């Protein structure tokens, strides 16, 4: 049964970034303004904050196996913090423009980020942070890359250039490219977790969602109701739902059997742009990242 | 720059 529940919300300045942690009771925000916060959603309190630069931070993950988060920035660079004492593990230059997103391996020691250079690049944490892959091929900027979580020696980006490419670690092609008809760009990529499905999500500008089938590449369903740019949308891991936020404001939870909305929130913080959800479910937590400050739900 | 925000 639904039955939403705020369970923590705070103001601050734009939030670009959002992540929760799998074994602490923390959510990661990462700012408009170049600061990132780790907050206890439980107690209410704040764990850890850097100031990491003058600039957006548009990208932020815990890599909890290692005791970090990991931030990409507007000024190129990407920077790893030890979450226990606020330490900087690494600061490097990426990519020779904005950062968008960042995905860490499930199991082994790479992430990803795609950048508006049109590129996504793999990087090495057990070979000194090496580059050790340089994505090519599409040709606007990269908005959202994700591990295929079913198979994680393949990815997904999604792109401003209207497709999804996935592709496999080690190739230098796409194993295949998604024409996805959202005519002014893809904003977010997710994959459905669980194996009944071989789907995938897209979010676009075009004010549209859709579903895709990526064994026959097949557009399965289109999610209409958005009234303004769709920052991301997301199969939730546990419970039969998608959810979706926009710049008009506005979260949505969407029966992923019927593709029909259930339910529209205006959380009251102005435009949306990111979105996590627990990776275990506990509580059947998601929380979301806007204009004026983050908001952590309890969906029942 | 598109995006910007």
């Amino acid at each position: 049964k639904l039955d939403i529940k705020k369970t923590f919300s705070n103001r601050s300045d734009r939030v670009k970034g959002i992540d929760f942690h799998p074994t602490e009771p923390w959510v990661l925000t990462t700012l408009y303004s170049g600061r990132v916060e780790i907050w206890n959603y439980e107690t209410q309190v704040e764990v850890r904050s850097i100031q990491v630069t003058e600039t957006p931070v548009r990208a932020g993950k815990f890599i909890a196996r290692k005791n970090w988060i990991i931030v990409g920035s507007d000024d190129f660079r990407i920077r790893v913090f030890n979450y226990n004492t606020g330490e900087k593990v690494v600061d490097f230059e990426a990519h020779p423009d904005y950062i968008r997103s960042i995905a860490v391996h499930p199991t082994k020691p790479y992430v990803l980020s795609g950048s508006d250079d049109l590129t996504v690049k793999l990087w090495n944490w057990e070979n000194n942070w090496a580059l050790e892959q340089t994505f090519e091929g599409h040709e606007h900027f990269v908005m959202c890359v994700a591990f295929n979580p079913k198979d994680p020696s393949t990815f997904a980006s999604g792109c401003l250039d209207r497709t999804v490419k996935v592709w496999s670690l080690g190739q230098s092609t796409p194993n295949f490219t998604l024409t996805t008809g959202q005519e002014r760009g893809v904003n977010y990529v997710d994959y459905y977790p669980l194996p009944d499905k071989p789907y995938m999500i897209t979010a676009s500008d075009d004010l549209t969602i859709k579903i895709w089938d990526y064994q026959t590449k097949s557009c399965v369903a289109t999610l209409e109701g958005h009234m303004s740019n769709v920052s991301f949308a997301v199969f939730h891991p546990t419970l039969p739902i998608i959810i979706s936020g926009s710049e008009d404001g506005t979260l949505k939870i969407w029966n992923s059997s019927t593709y029909k909305v259930e339910k529209t929130l205006n959380v009251g913080l102005e435009r949306s742009w990111c979105i996590a959800t627990h990776p275990t479910g506990r509580k059947n937590y998601i929380a979301s990242g806007f204009d004026n400050g983050f908001t952590v739900l309890s969906l029942g | 720059k598109p995006h910007s925000d």
